[PDB]
């Protein structure tokens, strides 16, 4: 690596080159760390994690027992080994704790002061990071598998909420109105996601093997309805254009926002184009999943070749997004993995499982 | 001499015992004191089962000591 | 405040400390009244092994808050 | 209920059990951490094994999920640190309080039952040769408990 240092020193290669090459090297050498720990606080499994977007310091986690821990990943100690102490926690003793499993906790974008969560108690609560008090609560008529806030929108603050009804809900964290709904799906909505690039493009995955991108400004259906064979087996859109063969329960736009990775219960990933819904035929091999709710997964940022970290049974699988190769298989858990989140700042990966653990993977050397 | 035992209900009761006395009579004293059957007690001293066929002097028990009472359990 | 540092045997050693004493002070006080030098203690308060640099106010130690003392024979 | 846990916490702070200690880890009173000092005259002598209690939302009428954090050598406790007491799964009784479940676990550290064991690999060693058991447990205690 001294070659990269000298090249950067004499201005040959842009500093970008060393930065990205070193980030890729670190992610390729990713391994579990016994030189770091995250305190065990959840009675049941961990369903979700979301490192804060700005400064990458705090870290929420939605336990399956309704407790929302709020970790602190900065090594405030002096020793090489440390444990990420849990700063706060919405314990069961809290008056407004979630009665059932918390399956999505997300920071309010552009404002770390607040964060949101939602649970099978058919509620979505807007939590205040400082005083830990519900700022706003929206009660739905049915459960809430997954919700997501636009990480790019400075204009609106709508919140797609995929209930187990066929209708996507849009909740407004400004003056409350959950009236706006997006009709067109046929079964439960297991995973939604806003477009990181465009303000108003929402991609919603369902359990009927359909992935649709909605222009929420448009109030006459969806822009696109993803189709496996790119229209080869052309059929009108009444029972066709199925992005999978079984339930599709996970979405993750690539970091640039140009491609919409989807993973479904048919045991395949597919890197769909995000502008016209044309499958790009990246193989990815066979990816194992059997979960019956929102499967979380994330994609690396600031690396030469974009990696995707998909929960694969009880192991994290690391694929290269644009080539489909399998980099490795991080292997440290005791039950199925429910959510892995990438710490972009230092190329660290935190993967909550169903065994109440949150294993923090870090690079070697 | 006497001995302290901490019953299950939070209360504490004092048992008048002698070192020669066997644990079976100790459990019978617990019974007629409050009435949980000889089988269901499991007396604990320093994290040790007090075996039925033994006496206090076996376990190195003296005055003003304390015995802990729990509900009968088993392995797994 | 008073902390009573009760060991395994049940002996309940009394101690006195100001609300801001560093736990090394607590171990030293235990040395005077009990005789075990601070290297061989492992004070356990309410299921948290106290760390030798934390101040007593960190753990919310109040009057009559019983600690636990366990011997670490090696103790460096 | 909280009030039950509050009363347990207060009556434990006042009159603690001898070789046990449990208190909340943070703000959430439903998540305690406990500590079972190894009973005397046992391979676990001088040990300090940390548990991790989790009280359900109906704690009086439903057991707490206690699980060892310090890897303990025991036929009845798996390497993951999970216990399989009958009192804690099937025969839970509200009258039994946390000061009592911890003490019962402490007693069972010395009184395993290799019949119907959670770890048959260690159960066979215990049933056949108890001399080796008291050495492997001793080394595990020395390498985890101290």
């Amino acid at each position: 690596m001294l070659g990269f240092l000298s090249a950067r020193q004499t201005g040959l290669e842009d500093p970008l080159r060393l930065r990205r090459a070193e980030s890729t090297r670190r992610v390729l050498g990713l391994e579990l760390n016994k030189d770091r720990d995250v305190e065990r606080i959840h009675g049941g499994g961990i369903n979700t994690l979301d490192i804060e977007p700005v400064e990458g310091r705090y870290m929420l986690s939605g336990g399956s027992d309704g407790v929302i821990v709020l970790y602190d990943l900065e090594n405030s100690s002096r020793q090489s080994y440390y444990t990420c102490k849990a700063v706060c926690s919405i314990g069961r003793d809290h008056p407004d704790v979630h009665r059932y499993s918390v399956e999505t906790v997300q920071w309010y974008p552009h404002d770390t002061g607040m964060f949101t969560s939602s649970s099978f108690d058919k509620t979505l609560k807007v939590w205040d990071t400082n005083t830990l008090q519900t700022a706003d609560v929206f009660n739905f008529e049915e459960t809430v598998y997954s919700h997501h806030m636009s990480p790019v929108s400075t204009k609106h603050c709508l919140v797609a909420v995929g209930t187990r009804g066929p209708k996507v809900q849009l909740c407004d964290l400004k003056s409350g109105s959950c009236s706006h709904i997006l009709q067109g799906h046929r079964q439960e909505i297991l995973a939604v996601s806003w477009s990181p690039r465009y303000d108003y493009i929402l991609a919603t995955a369902s359990a009927d093997s359909r992935v649709k991108l909605w222009d929420v400004r448009r109030a006459s259906g969806c822009l696109i309805t993803l189709d496996q064979h790119n229209g080869k087996k052309s059929q009108a859109v009444e029972s066709a254009n199925t992005a999978h063969n079984g339930k599709v329960n996970g979405l993750c736009f690539t970091s640039d926002g140009l491609h919409l990775l989807t993973v479904g219960t048919d045991n395949r990933m597919r890197l769909w184009n995000s502008s016209n819904g044309e499958n790009t035929l990246v193989n990815y091999g066979k990816v194992c999943n059997n979960s019956k709710k929102g499967l979380k997964f994330t994609v690396s940022c600031g690396c030469s070749s974009e990696f995707v970290f998909v929960p694969y049974g009880s192991t994290i699988a690391v694929y290269t997004v644009y080539s489909g190769e399998q980099i490795t298989m991080l292997k440290g858990h005791y039950k199925t993995v429910d959510c892995c989140v990438f710490q972009s700042n230092f190329q660290e990966l935190y993967s909550g499982s169903r065994d109440c653990n949150i294993l923090a993977w870090v690079p070697s050397l | 001499m006497q001995i302290f035992v901490k019953t299950l209900t939070g209360k504490t009761i004092t048992l008048e015992v002698e070192p020669s006395d066997t644990i079976e009579n100790v459990k019978a004293k617990i019974q007629d004191k409050e009435g949980i059957p000889p089988d269901q007690q499991r007396l604990i001293f320093a994290g040790k089962q007090l075996e039925d066929g033994r006496t206090l002097s076996d376990y190195n028990i003296q005055k003003e000591s304390t015995l802990h009472l729990v509900l009968r359990l088993r392995g797994g | 405040m008073l902390i009573k540092v009760k060991t395994l045997t049940g002996k309940e050693i009394e101690i006195d400390i100001e609300p801001t004493d560093k736990v090394e002070r607590i171990k030293e006080r235990v040395e005077e009244k009990e005789g075990i030098p601070p290297q061989q203690q492992r004070l356990i308060y309410s299921g948290k092994q106290m760390n030798d640099e934390k101040t007593a106010a960190d753990y919310k130690i109040l009057g009559g808050s019983v600690l636990h003392l366990v011997l670490a024979l090696r103790g460096g | 209920a909280l009030k039950r846990i509050h009363k347990e916490l207060n009556d434990l702070a006042r009159d603690p059990p001898a070789q046990c200690s449990a208190g909340p880890v943070g703000d959430d009173m439903f998540h305690w951490q406990a500590t079972i000092m190894g009973p005397n005259d046992s391979p676990y002598q001088g040990g300090v094994f940390f548990l991790t209690i989790h009280f359900p939302t109906d704690y009086p009428f439903k057991p707490p999920k206690v699980a060892f954090t310090t890897r303990i050598y025991h036929p009845n406790i798996n390497s993951n640190g999970s216990i399989c007491l009958d009192i804690l799964r099937s025969q839970w009784s509200p009258a039994l309080t946390i000061s009592k479940v911890l003490l019962s676990i402490c007693s069972l550290l010395c009184d395993p039952n290799p019949d119907d064991p959670l770890v048959p690999e260690i159960a066979r060693i215990y049933k056949t040769d108890r001399e080796k058991y008291n050495r492997i447990a001793r080394e595990w205690t020395q390498k985890y408990a101290m």
